[PDB]
């Protein structure tokens, strides 16, 4: 809606 | 505090009587807390972000208590891979990034 | 730069020239970026998000300015929804949380 950003990397 | 991000900002957060940890997420508008039980009506609402959409369901007037400090408002419940503070919690902390 | 949360924390980045808006993002390890062309050899990244997980490009060494302050870094290229500048370019500007 509504946008949350939480990132990592890969597996 | 000052928290540095040579690591992820994970702090230990109090939410319905539940210790949790949960990472402050300046990139996020919502918080948004894997599943649990919570209080109150809830309304279902899709919320987007880098791999696309989930489904989460919104609880309002929650209060959460983020590494000691006191703070009220909506909290979305459902499949995120990490507990996230986002901004609606942390402007109420006094939360600012600074450079 | 002080940067309260009642908005998104939107920034201006330039990358090859360009003049781009980024989100702070302290929830975010890496920095990535919308579809453009980068100099160099790339090697394939998978990274995961809130809604699950998305295929990008690496870059190495590319030279980036966020608000204004200098970087050299690792820059991933794929369809983000929003350009995200990350920790590993957060710490090179010397950002923190604050509260």
């Amino acid at each position: 809606v509504s946008f949350n950003x939480p990132q990592i990397t890969a597996a | 505090p000052q928290i540095t991000l040579w690591k992820r900002p994970l702090v230990t957060i109090k939410i319905g009587g539940q210790l949790k940890e949960a990472l402050l997420d300046t990139g996020a508008d919502d918080t948004v807390i894997e599943e649990m039980s919570l209080p109150g009506r809830w309304k279902p609402k899709m919320i987007g972000g880098i791999g696309g959409f989930i489904k989460v369901r919104q609880y309002d007037q929650i209060i959460i208590e983020i590494a000691g400090h006191k703070a009220i408002g909506t909290v979305l419940v459902g499949p995120t891979p990490v507990n996230i503070i986002g901004r609606n919690l942390l402007t109420q902390i006094g939360a600012t990034l600074n450079f």
